[PDB]
């Protein structure tokens, strides 16, 4: 015989998730689906990696301001599908 | 084609 029964109609294991980019001015890009917690720094390491730059070498920025590495879609207050882009730096050289 | 990459922050044995 059949060991059925209903289940509760509550999931409390569930989390939000966001869609964010990571930008660059060459026009380079990748799409990620992270949780509304996680860090923007697991993403933009990956960035910086597949464009084999120094993570030294780069600025990043979101909706006026800077991106730290622990900034997550909650304490940027971020909707989905936005845009984080990435930007080069030119120190030294002749004067 | 490669343009994706999927990632969270929770993690244990």
């Amino acid at each position: 015989m059949a060991d059925e029964k209903p289940k509760e109609g509550v999931k409390t294991e569930n989390n939000d998730h966001i869609n964010l980019k990571v930008a660059g001015q060459d026009g380079s890009v990748v799409q990620f689906k992270i949780k509304r917690h996680t860090p923007l720094s697991k993403l933009m390491k990956a960035y910086c990696e597949r464009q084999g730059l120094s993570m030294r070498q780069i600025r990043f920025r979101f909706d006026g301001q800077p991106i730290n590495e622990t900034d997550t879609p909650a304490q940027l207050e971020m909707e989905d599908e936005d845009t984080i882009d990435v930007f080069q730096q030119q120190t030294g050289g002749v004067y | 084609e490669d343009a994706f990459i999927v990632i969270s922050d929770s993690d244990g044995e």
